[PDB]
């Protein structure tokens, strides 16, 4: 497995910028996780080499955190809040309409592989609860319409 | 340039000084923050030893507004106290419950935050400074990454700043979904690109930090405060609210209120002004059953003439107001709050691993009434015995607000124990 030139270069760019290589381990899989709309995990033995850290630490650092996904990929992630703001305002709701327009679920992925909701907690966007990101575009959900007009600039 | 898409928060201010440019939802850029006289309390804080810069953060009663309400002065007199190099670090990890008041600063006067950096990093003689901002604030990031590169083209960063022999540069490293990455030593851990760890405390990052140097861990709205400090003077800064918890403060306001957002406000604010007088009261003029601040406290209908500062008897914490009213079902709110501390255990401490857990696992059992005598026994005594041998807050806390809701709320949890 290799990285495209484009995408090996934004790695480099991001392992050059702190003063310690390892420092940019984070940076580097947010840009793979943009590039390839999952973390493959052929990517991490490169990525381990080029960070100059044992693949075990690349791998248990991809584990830990919540925002990297080994197993689906997908073009946008529809984050959906169900912590206790949202959940109170209309968590529900959301995730009533999330699924009469794409017709899925938390966790699933449409068939086209272009939308995945993903439950996370607090996006810290309580007052505008309940709240949703599509990849880094973060809005407050009104009504099935107006959710079905926000998904219909996501191509 | 163009950013990601963020919510317009409604952002209002009695005092003006850190919601001046941010009571606006957009980003104000250099030439606004200069046009307000920006970067002037830096240029005045560089014709000043940093021991003075010290003393002056020290005389405001400027106090941690990260949640704990540590005094700043004394956090950065203990640092300076230890050999260098010194690291200071700004906390943007903001990822409580409710909590959303650090990102309207970041996102909407990111100048403000970077000149209190600048004058905190000269302060305890910090050449590196670091911002770890949570991963989902992906806007927030790529608007200090911007403002940064203003600060360095007008001469605010980079070496020799402005002739004083100074040296800085502001790296921005993002978060990955990890709650505990804002605990100050998993924060380190994480800019030095491990998983989000707490480490025993003590050491103080102040004492033993990044690198296992001494290393300042400010929040946001804390550093926020420091161009106001220098500008005015501590004297003037401590005319601002109570004189032992002086300054302003923000209070993220949420749930079951008319005007829902980030209110700038003085400490001796009571929380029924900050719901009624500010807020605007609650939706449909419902009774209010219960505020939660944040994921930590859970104050009754009886409690709400407590002052919003730092004192044994005020609200405290981040400031945070989760507003329920009277037809909100209290043990399905601490079934949100359970979740919470499920999801975000890193499990280094057993009690917090398995505790955080049950305490969720037993809760989801009696809110959908499958629970056993002996499920309803267990959660009692879980929720009891997270904290045992914990090394961080979240082990410490994770069963403090439900234990208030059962306390607070006795004739509630009965109708699901029956
Ligand atoms: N803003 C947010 O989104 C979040 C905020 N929090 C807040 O975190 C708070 C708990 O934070 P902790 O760091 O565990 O609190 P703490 O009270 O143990 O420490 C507070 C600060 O003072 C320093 N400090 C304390 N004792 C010291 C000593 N003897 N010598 C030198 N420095 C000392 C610590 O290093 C830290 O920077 C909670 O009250 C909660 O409100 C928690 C989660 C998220
Ligand atoms: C689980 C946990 C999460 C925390 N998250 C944050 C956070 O997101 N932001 C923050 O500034 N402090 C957070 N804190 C508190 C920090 O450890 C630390 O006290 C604070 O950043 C120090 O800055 P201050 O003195 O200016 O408040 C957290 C603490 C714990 C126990
Ligand atoms: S108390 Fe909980 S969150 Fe904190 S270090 Fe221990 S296991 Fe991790
Ligand atoms: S509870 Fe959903 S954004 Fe805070
Ligand atoms: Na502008
Ligand atoms: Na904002």
């Amino acid at each position: 497995f290799e990285f495209p030139e484009e995408l090996k270069t934004k790695l480099q760019e991001h392992i050059n910028y702190f003063p310690k290589k390892r420092q940019a381990i984070l940076l580097c899989l947010h840009e793979i996780q943009n590039y390839y709309g999952y973390i493959p995990p052929e990517s991490l033995k490169p990525l381990a080499d080029m960070l100059e850290l044992p693949l075990n630490h690349v791998e248990g650092v991809v584990a830990f955190y919540d925002m990297f996904d080994r197993e689906d990929k997908a073009k946008y992630r529809i984050r959906v809040c169900v912590s206790i703001v949202c959940h109170l305002m209309g968590t529900n709701k959301l995730l009533k309409a999330l699924e009469n327009i794409l017709g899925i679920k938390p966790g699933e992925v449409t068939p086209d592989g272009k939308f995945k909701i993903v439950p996370v907690q607090c996006l810290g966007a309580c007052s505008e609860a309940p709240v949703f990101m599509v990849n880094d575009d973060e809005y407050k959900f009104e009504s099935e319409v107006q959710l079905n007009e926000i998904l219909s600039r996501y191509t | 340039r163009s950013y990601p898409a963020i919510p317009r928060i409604y952002a209002e201010t009695t005092l003006n000084m850190l919601l001046k440019r941010a009571k606006k939802p957009r980003v104000h850029s250099i030439d606004e923050y200069l046009k307000d006289g920006g970067y002037q309390a830096l240029e005045k804080a560089l014709n000043m030893s940093p021991e003075e810069i010290i003393d002056w953060v020290d005389k405001s009663t400027l106090r941690g507004r990260g949640g704990a309400g540590f005094p700043t002065g004394k956090k950065w007199k203990f640092a300076v106290q230890n050999p260098g190099p010194r690291y200071f670090i700004c906390n943007a990890d903001e990822s409580e419950p409710g909590t959303f008041k650090d990102r309207i600063i970041i996102e909407r006067d990111p100048h403000l935050l970077i000149e209190g950096i600048i004058i905190s990093s000269y302060a305890i003689g910090a050449n590196e400074a670091y911002i770890y901002i949570r991963g989902e604030y992906p806007a927030g990031y790529y608007i200090l990454r911007d403002a940064i590169e203003e600060a360095k083209k007008k001469g605010f960063l980079g070496k020799n700043i402005l002739g004083s022999g100074f040296d800085l540069e502001i790296y921005v490293a993002r978060g990955a979904g990890a709650y505990i990455c804002g605990e100050e030593t998993a924060l380190i851990e994480s800019l030095e690109g491990k998983r989000g760890h707490p480490r025993l405390k003590p050491p103080y990052p102040v004492q033993k930090g990044l690198w296992g140097k001494p290393t300042v861990v400010n929040n946001v709205e804390t550093i926020a405060n420091v161009p106001f400090i220098i500008s005015m003077g501590w004297e003037e800064y401590r005319y601002i609210g109570p004189s032992d918890y002086a300054g302003p403060k923000l209070f993220p306001v949420s749930g079951k209120v008319k005007k829902p957002g980030v209110y700038e406000l003085p400490m001796n604010t009571t929380l029924r002004e900050v719901i009624f007088k500010y807020a605007g009261g609650t939706l449909g003029n419902k009774k209010v059953k219960a505020v939660f601040s944040g994921a930590l406290d859970c104050f009754s209908s009886e409690e709400l003439d407590i002052p919003m500062d730092y004192s044994p008897l005020g609200f405290g914490g981040t400031g945070t107001v989760i507003v329920l009213t009277e037809e909100d079902d209290i043990v399905e709110a601490a079934l949100k709050i359970a979740e919470f501390y499920e999801h975000e255990t890193c499990g280094q401490c057993t009690p917090c691993r398995v505790g955080c857990y049950e305490q969720a696992n037993l809760l989801e059992k009696i809110y959908k009434g499958e629970a056993t005598e002996q499920d309803w026994e267990g959660f009692d005594f879980v929720n009891r015995n997270i904290q045992p041998t914990s090394i961080c807050g979240l082990g410490a806390v994770a069963g403090r607000l439900i234990r208030q809701t059962l306390e607070k709320f006795p004739e509630e949890w009965e109708k699901y124990r029956k």
